[PDB]
């Protein structure tokens, strides 16, 4: 828990190393990505509840 | 093979759009018709343009749109 | 044996339909995709819709889908349950045929098992003693919130409850038909502004006839022409005889004037005109004349709505103009135009004498999909209420009735004699599929769940099953899902009659 600043190291989009994505790096809006996760899960439910085509 | 037939189609769509996820991703040649060659590396455009042929891919792309 | 092979083919087709429907049973039932030649698919978990859209061709499959439709039209719901219960009845049937039991003995044994099941569900129920507002409202709320539909159930259901109560209050064994409580759609408005309306409300037709309001509006049905005679042409002469159409229609106008004057001496205030396509049109100038002595008209009413409103306003059918009697009309208390409830003009009529206090539900919204969700929600509410009134009960759902029946009916078959005893035991073993498949549409493994339910019902606790709020066996109280028994006993009766018919067959012959 002392390393709470470590919450947000991610890959650099334009590079291949993990970077501290607040002190530097890219940001993406929380709403768009939280909705991305939500719609991804809803898709994975709607297409997985399928059983057969008749 | 009644659910895997859907999972594999969705996985194929993911494999197609995967190589262009980030800003450094590769270019996709999408041809919905003969001669209409298009080269875009943003997966949203190809998803709007890729002519899915399987209803699972249909619904997944519909939710993406 | 050739008849045996054909009967096996029939029961196998029934198996195919039941297997197609099984996984969609219950609120947590999985989705199915329906593919047809039109070039797309649809996603749904309602087995009734699947059978409606299914390209059913086999005779036994046709009988099973007719069973689903009959269950939907007669009982409130449970088509997905009745189809699968019939399929597993056919499963026990094929097992018993392999054991060598002749189908007629199987049929009589299924009648004995069915009557025992009706008795045990009669003993399943807690007497809800519904007699007043609060009982009906509480039963409706628990039934509605026990199922999937919950977003607007507590909002729109109470008006439907009040209407279907006020039409018939007391403890009548027969309940109100949906043909007695018809619904009307307004695309405009909201959800909360929906209401129960006595009489009839319908879209605009009349203009420039004092449309503001009429007291004691005499309403007359029309199924006869009010225009010039029509043929291969609208006239019997050349359409270019410029001097002649005038000189013949100057008396044809007198003819239609005599018609509207006859309508006047009949004593009408508003008119009820039948569906148009099977009849000639109506001359708007005759409408203009009948306006000036303050008489309106309503036209293009669908036939089913015609007999609906006519039997609910004391007006008998009008096959011709000759019947001029004043009693021929209906006597509504008020006809008036409501305007501010969204775009469109609503001709609402109420207060007419009727053999029963008929009421219609004006459903409202803001989108076509909104109208559809509202309409099937109110339809489900109405059918649930009427089947509740037919037989007062709130038995537990989610696998409880058939587990407890399988236990008690297995005991009964143990006490029974003849091949009928073994067949009734097979009846119980067949019926234990639906709790098993409800578990198999929940996280729990079906076998452990069904044996746990059987043990619970064999140790008291006569109401236990699988709910919607979770997957485990928690149906002692509160979170338990409950239904009026009539849906379950109708599932049993209809499925038993269908399996009786199916095994009653040796061969399917072509005329």
């Amino acid at each position: 828990p002392e390393r709470k600043n470590l919450k947000w190291i991610g890959l650099d989009l334009s590079n291949g190393k993990p970077r501290d994505n607040k002190q530097a790096g890219v940001f993406e809006p929380t709403i768009v990505k939280v909705k991305s996760l939500k719609f991804a899960t809803e898709a994975a439910i709607t297409i997985l509840r399928i059983d057969d085509l008749i | 093979t009644i659910r895997s037939q859907n999972v594999m189609a969705a996985a194929s769509i993911a494999n197609i759009v995967k190589s262009s996820l980030g800003p450094v991703g590769l270019d996709k040649m999408l041809v919905d018709d003969i001669g209409d060659v298009t080269i875009t590396n943003d997966g949203a455009t190809i998803l709007k343009l890729l002519e899915v042929e399987h209803p699972a891919a249909k619904v997944l792309c519909e939710l993406a749109d | 044996d050739k008849p045996a092979q054909i009967r096996f083919s029939n029961i196998s087709a029934a198996k195919a339909v039941a297997d197609a429907i099984r996984t969609s049973l219950g609120p947590k039932g999985m989705d199915k995709m329906i593919q047809d030649g039109k070039g797309d698919v649809t996603i749904t978990n309602d087995g009734a819709t699947i059978l409606k859209q299914m390209q059913v061709l086999h005779p036994a499959a046709r009988m099973l889908v007719e069973l689903s439709k009959a269950q939907d039209i007669e009982a409130g719901d449970g088509t997905t349950s009745v189809v699968i219960i019939a399929g597993s009845l056919l499963d026990s049937c094929t097992k018993l045929l392999q054991k060598g039991i002749h189908p007629t003995i199987i049929s009589e044994s299924f009648q004995k098992a069915l009557e025992k099941g009706i008795e045990i569900l009669t003993d399943m129920s807690r007497p809800v003693e519904l007699s007043d507002r609060e009982t009906l409202l509480n039963s409706a709320t628990t039934s509605l919130n026990s199922k999937v539909v919950s977003q607007y159930s507590s909002l729109l259901s109470p008006m439907s409850v009040n209407a279907v109560m006020k039409v018939i209050d007391p403890a009548t064994a027969t309940s109100v038909d949906l043909r007695d409580i018809k619904i009307v759609k307004k695309l405009g408005g909201t959800i909360d502004d929906c209401e129960l309306v006595e009489g009839l409300v319908l879209t605009q037709k009349v203009s420039n006839s004092g449309i503001t309001r009429v007291e004691k509006a005499k309403i007359g049905l029309i199924q006869f022409c009010l225009s010039a005679p029509k043929t291969d042409m609208d006239n019997q002469i050349v359409v270019s005889d410029y001097a002649q159409m005038d000189r013949v229609l100057r008396e044809e106008r007198a003819y239609i004037l005599n018609l509207v004057k006859q309508i006047k001496k009949t004593g009408c205030n508003v008119l009820l005109i039948q569906k148009s396509i099977l009849r000639d049109a109506l001359s708007d100038l005759a409408l203009h004349f009948l306006n000036k002595m303050k008489i309106m008209v309503i036209k293009d009413i669908e036939r089913e709505d015609i007999e609906f409103i006519c039997k609910t306003i004391g007006t008998k059918p009008v096959a011709h103009i000759d019947q001029f009697t004043a009693d021929m009309l209906g006597s509504a208390e008020l006809a008036e135009e409501v305007n501010l409830n969204g775009s469109g003009k609503l001709l609402k009529i109420t207060g007419c004498a009727s053999p029963g206090k008929t009421v219609t539900i004006v459903v409202r919204g803001s989108n076509k999909l909104v109208i559809e969700e509202a309409e099937r929600s109110i339809h489900d509410a109405l059918c649930v209420i009427r089947c509740l009134v037919k037989k007062r009960a709130l038995i537990a759902g989610g696998g409880a009735p058939e587990i407890e029946l399988a236990l008690r009916l297995t005991e009964y078959s143990r006490t029974l004699s003849g091949m009928e005893s073994y067949c009734v035991r097979a009846f119980a073993d067949a019926m234990e599929v639906i709790p098993s498949t409800l578990a198999e549409n929940a996280g729990l493994n079906p076998i452990s769940t069904v044996t746990e339910l059987r043990n619970r019902h064999a140790q008291g606790e006569k109401t236990a099953g699988i709910n919607v709020r979770k997957g485990g066996i928690s149906n002692i109280l509160e979170e338990l899902v409950v239904q009026p028994l009539l849906v379950s006993v109708s599932a049993l009766t209809l499925a038993t009659e269908t399996v009786r018919s199916i095994l009653k067959i040796d061969d399917v012959v072509n005329t």
